[PDB]
């Protein structure tokens, strides 16, 4: 099973890294509009501060979802067991 | 000449040019805005 070993490395480090890239991005396009609204309405910023938690849980849901897979992978190998 | 009552008129000299929580949504450039306000101010204040 040689082959199997060392390629679920490339699989977790896509898992992670395409996660971690569009986390990064997606952020960056979220905050933005937040900074934005805030320095023209500072008023308003304890009620968009709560939006943007609002949109992060759905941001960042499927990636927490490809982060616990990687993991997985990498302590608990489902793929050696099917020789 | 001011309208201080029905039987007295007052002469006056009045300035024209030289003169918190939310802002406006801008459509064009707000320096073209106050600058077409200020010529309406201006002759409006004129003609009253």
């Amino acid at each position: 099973m040689e082959t199997v070993v060392g390629l679920t490395a490339i699989a977790v480090a896509l898992l992670i890294g395409l996660g971690a890239l569009g986390t990064a991005i997606g952020f960056g396009l979220l905050g933005g509009k937040f900074l934005e609204g805030a320095a023209r309405q500072p008023e308003m910023v304890p009620m968009l501060q709560v939006k943007m938690f609002i949109v992060a849980g759905l941001l960042d849901a499927v990636t927490m979802i490809g982060v616990g897979i990687a993991l997985f992978f990498t302590f608990a190998n489902p793929f050696v067991g099917q020789i | 000449n001011k309208f201080v009552n029905t039987m007295t008129q007052k002469p006056t000299v009045e300035q024209l040019i030289p003169l918190h929580h939310w802002d406006y949504l801008y459509e064009p450039d707000a320096k073209s805005l106050l600058d077409g306000l200020l010529v309406r101010y201006v002759e409006s204040q004129v003609y009253q």
